[PDB]
């Protein structure tokens, strides 16, 4: 039995532009974003601390609970402070 | 129907004070002196904690074979020498052992490729020094790992554990001589131990092990009616009216595509195929004598996953509603055996128990606790023991009062709990299930007047009534190891003679499930328990 | 539930003193005046040396039929007159009984050249002189004189005796109203006279006759767990899985040839197709509630010989301990019984059991034996009876103490035998097994020290307690031969009004049997046992 | 009656091969369809009782037959002996809940032998 | 996935309709099918932007494409021209209501061009 693990899709947005560089931590997972400021986890079922970080400083913190095959995008704002030119 | 003492030639009739192992015929087995077990018979030690007050026989060999058979120090002598190859294996028991054969040929481990898995890799090369492949055999990485720790992710209560917790330290079977509980050691070591279970060797076919009867070996009887409740519902009615139509029942397909017209015990309990058995129960109830309110808020992810199961065949509503009745049927059980308990426990406070536990014959401890004493649930003087420890839970030397409470409970509520979970309605009401429970509290009712009426007479009258020599001693209660260990080892329990760690010890709960556990509580703002 | 007494015509309710075969409702079976059986319906008398006492009914002659049936001044009228030929019984019955042609037209006996085994073989061709062929009719030499030989040869408690000894014999038969006992008649004779058993009439089917399920019909139930051993162990488990499934179990094959992956009650019972179903029987134990080590020296030919049809799809060594295992249980068995015996006897000698079996109902020979009494191994006034007579053993018109002790050994016990044999682990230990025989021991504990505890009482009190009027007479134990005897023949015993030899008297136990258990006693050394 | 089945396909999907299986789906001109047991409102849907099996239209004659027994027979088993069922009224339900689930059944549903 | 297409075969049959003809429902070894897009959880379904099609495992060539527009280009007529739209923010909106429903589509929703 193979069992299904669970697509984790999280979003780093700067009052609606994406954010570009910033690290995202899902468990022991660590993502840098491109200029889509999303990354897309494959993970085992559990509870899960997603946290985006950039460079500016600012910071976003969600908590999350996945079964087998769930697929859930989340979409976290930093706000206008982590908006930073070019 | 007598006890024919004639036509048998007399020559073998056996007679007053002879030894039980000359094989004479006793007639109703009478005046014998009780010889006991073969103590020098070759064999092996159960493993454990209670290792030291483990009786074995010759057969347990077989049923723990990591330990019990393949070591050097335990192997059992085999007349045939000689290491040889597979098509020799194969040659020699095709007529000497030919079901076997038969069954191995069968078997797809004969056709793998390129190298087939053969008498050889499951048995080994030499044959003086056989081994017997356990579940970790079969589990290797190289094989099936995959169904091997899918089975052990099964917590207490599972096939993960019915052998290292509920039979190596099995109170009943370590206090009693072998044979009294060997059925036991045949039941509980197999499916932990032995992967032959389901699918039977050397044959090993999944689709013979995807049938409901092959659960039925084991789930069925006084303490877990599991078959007969499965068998006489309407799903069981379903099962046998079309088990052999294939346009109902098709056994080939594996349970992630089967497609049949009603459920099998598999197809709920190992869905998917998963072979942790017990992937799918919401909390272990102690075989359903503990309650719990299943429908209620806490469990309602785990109920909800039930009803997805029901889902194939019926809307949710209906599965959700009729899982309820079942934890109605289950509340209204406890109620029942609460006043049932209350009867007996009153007996004890009053001290007009007849007798009380200090004058019973010795648990299999040394101690002299009350029986139905639930060590998290009582204290004090009329109980026994220290705090927080229970007392042996039995149905065997005691008062008809805690005989009765134990049936009640450990047998004809645990039919309410499986009989309403599998959809046969009179296992949960007219077949010993409700009606049963209240046939027994009219019986422990009766049970305690006359505890009463006479004790009382027995104060007016001023005789001090004295337990009978039957409560303390007799043929049988000499053997068991309470009245060893009281007269033996005074000042000290069982627990103090077997000081090692237990499997509670070393074998904790998943930690996914206490997090899941303490969300759901400060979820809806329930308090916690104690230690 | 209701004893309901509406909706139904008022016309048909049964009143106080009406006779209970006026066809009118009784509720609850209550204030009928007991007409007893037809006295003056047309049928035959019971064979054997209890015939004078042997109340019999009209369906009894199908049961004996040589004597029942065939004798001229027994054959019941028929309104069918002529002599017919063959073509003539199927024409007529093919519409009169459509069923039983349908059978003989699916028989081999029906096929048979150069001249067919019809109707008219079996049954004559003089309708009004028409005969039911019994065993002897098979058996002929010209005919099936191999199977009913065979069958022949199994000593007292086989197919060959059940009849003539157990049934004819039968105390509890003869003691009761028939009807009481008439399911006795019909499942006891058949395999004796009968041999549509196995092989159902008119097919006379050997592949329907090779079906774990044939034995079933009379190998199961309160004395003999046989069918629901098997059917629940491993064995019956992989039977019940397979046995419509051709690759695994080809009922088509002989038994000499059979090659099934799980072995059935033929395979082993009736190896090679013997119709002498005991033929591999270690020793007769009375239905397993007297006691042997079969496991003993003594008995090792025996035993090895079960392991050699074991050997078919286990190793020697496995099969061995495994029933080495069985002769643990069926001795740890017998030590509570001892146990449960001595509390039982120790109240009679002292005198306080409650009624001593003066004040019961006279027994079935018209006497006041202890019910528990073994003329081998008891003697004495408190006993009762002769020298070396026994009482009438029973689980009726006794104690309860002595009813516990009946239904211990002779319900509970037999699980743990028939259980350890067929492999079911439960019968022997929680289903009613070891554990049935704890809880026995508890009821009997309990009831022994009430009855101390009321005669302690009287005793300091001054009360010397007349046992009720029940324990001596009643509606049903009034019916009884006891009360017949003691009032109509009053200085004699049912043995004295019965002098015929039985058939102990006539049978034996075979050369070969005392000549093997003589040589194998001085070949080990051990004592010959006493009358 | 097309989405009736073509939504349950998935979401119960026991229940439309047994439908699918059944004469009811294959019946001309027009199939006895979930719909016609159930209804076409999904907000107002109904549960068919043996009344609804033995209409004139449909299955009459086995309803009637069913209907001439007396007492203790299968045409009073619910509203007899069940509706006035002396220890179900006694107790708390689901100490008897099971008499509810097993007695209704012969005399309210036609699913009884013959499964749905 | 099979529940999202059954359901909404007859809820929303024109979405399913789309979805069979397109690639996305035949691609292996796995479809891209609704709860791709989407999410499996109802209760928190997602409606997926230009940046959830242009993930690196999917269509980040033609997301990275698009976004090496400048100002007045697909990359920027969202972010730029509407966002910061002088006279949708100073009316009340619904004045300007098809501004927002124009401008967004390019850069925000890959649905623009090849329907969905
Ligand atoms: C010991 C721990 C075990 C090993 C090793 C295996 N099993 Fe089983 N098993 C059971 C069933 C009903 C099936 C069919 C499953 C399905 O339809 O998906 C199986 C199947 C297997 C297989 C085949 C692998 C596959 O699914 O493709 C293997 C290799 C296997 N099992 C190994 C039932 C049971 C069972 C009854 C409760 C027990 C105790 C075990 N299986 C134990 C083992
Ligand atoms: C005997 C060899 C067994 C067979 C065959 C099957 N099971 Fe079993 N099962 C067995 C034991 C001894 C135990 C637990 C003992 C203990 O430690 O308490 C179990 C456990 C389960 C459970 C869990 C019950 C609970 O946790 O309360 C389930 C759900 C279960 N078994 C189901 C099950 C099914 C569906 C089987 C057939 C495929 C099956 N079991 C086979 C012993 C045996
Ligand atoms: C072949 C036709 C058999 C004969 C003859 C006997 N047994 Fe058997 N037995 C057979 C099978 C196919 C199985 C199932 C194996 C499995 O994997 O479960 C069994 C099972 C048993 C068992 C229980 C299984 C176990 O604990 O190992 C026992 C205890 C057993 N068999 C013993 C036994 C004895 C004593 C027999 C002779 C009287 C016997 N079996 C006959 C196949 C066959
Ligand atoms: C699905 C329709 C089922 C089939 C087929 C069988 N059982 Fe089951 N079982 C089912 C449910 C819904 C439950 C109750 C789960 C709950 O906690 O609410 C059970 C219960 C059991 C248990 C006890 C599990 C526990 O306490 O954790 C066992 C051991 C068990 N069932 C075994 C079992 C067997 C052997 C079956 C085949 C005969 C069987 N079940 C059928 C659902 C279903
Ligand atoms: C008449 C012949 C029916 C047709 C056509 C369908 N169903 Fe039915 N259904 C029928 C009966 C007699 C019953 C029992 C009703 C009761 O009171 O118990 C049902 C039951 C259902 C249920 C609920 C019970 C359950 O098993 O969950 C559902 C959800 C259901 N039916 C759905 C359903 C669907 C989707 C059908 C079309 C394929 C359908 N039914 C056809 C009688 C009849
Ligand atoms: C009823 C009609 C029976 C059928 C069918 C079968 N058996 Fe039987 N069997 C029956 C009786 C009444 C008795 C003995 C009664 C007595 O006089 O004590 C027996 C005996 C046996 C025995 C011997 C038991 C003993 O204690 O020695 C065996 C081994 C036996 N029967 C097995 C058996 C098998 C395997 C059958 C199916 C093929 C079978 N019996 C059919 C009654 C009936
Ligand atoms: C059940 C315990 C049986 C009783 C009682 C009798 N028979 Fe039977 N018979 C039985 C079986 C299982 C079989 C098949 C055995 C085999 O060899 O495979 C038979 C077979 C016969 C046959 C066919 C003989 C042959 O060619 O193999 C005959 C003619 C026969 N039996 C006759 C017979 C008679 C006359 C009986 C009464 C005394 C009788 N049988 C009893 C099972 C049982
Ligand atoms: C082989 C594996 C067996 C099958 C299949 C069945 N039985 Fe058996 N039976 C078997 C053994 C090894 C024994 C013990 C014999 C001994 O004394 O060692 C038995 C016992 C019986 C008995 C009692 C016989 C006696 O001598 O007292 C009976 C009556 C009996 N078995 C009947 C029986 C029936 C009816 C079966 C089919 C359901 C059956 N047995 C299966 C071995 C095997
Ligand atoms: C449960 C859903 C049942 C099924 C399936 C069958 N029967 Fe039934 N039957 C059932 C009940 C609850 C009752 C009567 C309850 C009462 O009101 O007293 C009956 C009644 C009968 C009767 C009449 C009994 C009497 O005392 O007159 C018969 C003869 C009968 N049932 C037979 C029967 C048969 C042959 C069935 C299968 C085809 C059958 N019933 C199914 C409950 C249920
Ligand atoms: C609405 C949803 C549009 C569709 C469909 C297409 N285009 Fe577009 N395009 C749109 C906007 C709102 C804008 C820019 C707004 C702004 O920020 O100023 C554009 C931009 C272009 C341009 C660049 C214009 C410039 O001044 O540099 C070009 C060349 C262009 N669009 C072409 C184009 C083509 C060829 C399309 C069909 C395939 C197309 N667009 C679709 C809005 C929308
Ligand atoms: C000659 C015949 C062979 C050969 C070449 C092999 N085996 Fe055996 N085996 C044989 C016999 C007669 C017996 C039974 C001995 C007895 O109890 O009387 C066995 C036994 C086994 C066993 C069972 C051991 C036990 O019960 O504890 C096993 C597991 C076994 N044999 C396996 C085996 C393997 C793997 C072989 C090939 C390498 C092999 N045998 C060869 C007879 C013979
Ligand atoms: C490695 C080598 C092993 C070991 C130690 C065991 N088995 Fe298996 N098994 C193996 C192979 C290569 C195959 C063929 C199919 C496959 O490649 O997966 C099997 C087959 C089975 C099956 C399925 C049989 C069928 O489909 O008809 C089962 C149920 C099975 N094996 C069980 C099993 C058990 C219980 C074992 C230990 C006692 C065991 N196997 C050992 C490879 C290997
Ligand atoms: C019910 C009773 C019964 C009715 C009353 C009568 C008269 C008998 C007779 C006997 C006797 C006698 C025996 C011998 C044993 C003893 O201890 O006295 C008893 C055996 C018995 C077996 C044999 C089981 C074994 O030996 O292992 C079988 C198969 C019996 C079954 C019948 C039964 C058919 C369903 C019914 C009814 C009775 N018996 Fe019996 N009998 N029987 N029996
Ligand atoms: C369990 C009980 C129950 C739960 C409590 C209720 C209320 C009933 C009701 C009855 C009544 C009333 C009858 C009529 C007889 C009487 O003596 O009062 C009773 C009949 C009954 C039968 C008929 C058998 C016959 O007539 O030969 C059947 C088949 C019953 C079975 C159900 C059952 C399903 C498994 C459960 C649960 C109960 N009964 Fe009953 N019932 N019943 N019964």
């Amino acid at each position: 039995y193979d069992v299904k693990p669970a697509k984790l899709w999280v979003t780093a947005i700067a009052i609606g532009t994406p954010i570009v560089g910033a690290e995202i931590k899902v468990g022991d997972e660590e993502c840098t974003t491109g200029n889509n400021g999303t990354c897309v986890f494959e993970l085992r079922p559990g509870t899960y601390a997603i946290s985006v970080h950039e460079h500016g400083g600012q910071s976003a913190h969600k908590e999350v609970s996945l079964e087998e095959g769930n697929i859930l995008f989340v979409s976290l704002d930093l706000g206008a402070k982590a908006r930073h030119p070019s | 129907v007598e006890i024919i003492t004639h036509w048998v030639p007399h020559e073998v009739y056996g007679m007053p004070g002879e030894p039980d192992n000359s094989g004479k015929v006793f007639f109703s087995g009478l005046k014998a002196k009780y010889m006991g077990y073969p103590k020098d018979a070759q064999r092996s030690p159960y493993p454990g904690k209670y290792s030291k007050f483990w009786k074995t026989l010759p057969a347990y060999r077989y049923y723990i074979p990591d330990y019990m058979y393949n070591r050097d120090e335990v192997r059992p002598s085999n007349p045939i020498k000689g290491t040889f190859k597979l098509e020799q294996c194969v040659a020699c028991h095709s007529v000497m052992t030919p079901g076997i054969v038969r069954d191995y040929n069968k078997s797809a481990h004969s056709k793998a490729e390129p190298a087939p898995t053969g008498c050889d890799t499951c048995h080994g090369n030499n044959h003086q020094k056989l081994t017997m492949p356990s579940s970790k055999a079969c589990g290797t990485a190289e094989c099936h790992e995959t169904q091997y720790n899918e089975q052990g992710q099964g917590g207490i209560g599972s096939h993960a554990s019915c052998s290292s917790f509920a039979q190596v330290e099995c109170a009943w079977s370590i206090e009693r001589p072998p044979g009294d509980t060997a059925g036991c050691t045949f039941c509980h070591t197999s499916p932990e131990e032995r992967c032959s279970t389901c699918h039977q060797r050397h044959q090993f076919d999944p689709a013979v092990a995807r049938r409901s009867e092959q659960c039925k070996t084991c789930h069925w009887g006084k303490d877990h009616r599991d078959w007969e409740a499965y068998d006489i519902g309407l799903h069981g009615t379903v099962y046998q009216v079309n088990k052999w139509d294939t346009e109902q029942f098709d056994f080939s397909k594996k349970l992630s595509d089967a497609d049949y017209v009603g459920p099998t015990c598999q197809y709920c309990h190992m869905r998917g195929g998963h072979h942790n058995v017990q992937r799918a129960s919401i909390v272990y109830t102690s075989m359903g004598m503990s309650m719990a309110d299943r429908g209620a808020p806490l469990w309602k992810e785990k109920r909800d996953r039930w009803v997805s199961i029901c889902d194939d065949c019926h809307s949710p509503r209906f599965a959700r509603e009729n899982l309820q009745a079942m934890d109605e049927s289950v509340k209204d059980a406890s109620l029942k055996y609460r006043e049932t308990f209350k009867v007996a426990e009153d007996l004890l406070i009053d001290g007009v128990l007849d007798p009380m536990p200090k004058d019973l014959c010795p648990d299999w401890s040394g101690q002299h606790i009350w029986s139905l004493k639930i060590g998290a649930y009582h204290d004090g003087e009329a109980y026994g023991g220290t705090t927080g420890e229970s007392g042996e839970f039995r149905m065997s030397n005691c008062t008809d009062v805690e005989r009765l409470c134990f049936e009640s409970v450990g047998y004809f509520q645990t039919y309410i709990y499986k009989g309403m979970a599998h959809g046969s309605w009179n296992d949960a009401t007219y077949s010993d299930g409700s009606f049963g429970m209240d046939r027994w509290l009219v019986n422990v009712k009766q049970n305690a007047s006359r505890a009463r009426r006479l004790a009382a007479l027995e104060k007016k009258v001023g005789i001090s009534w004295q337990p009978e020599q039957f409560w303390k001693t007799g043929e049988w209660l000499d053997q068991l190891t309470g009245p060893y260990i009281v007269k033996n080892h005074p000042g000290k329990t069982i627990f103090d003679l077997c000081p090692d760690p237990g499997w509670l010890d070393t074998h904790h709960a998943p930690a996914e499930e206490v997090e899941y556990i303490e969300r759901k509580l400060k979820e809806l703002g329930i308090t916690a328990g104690s230690h």
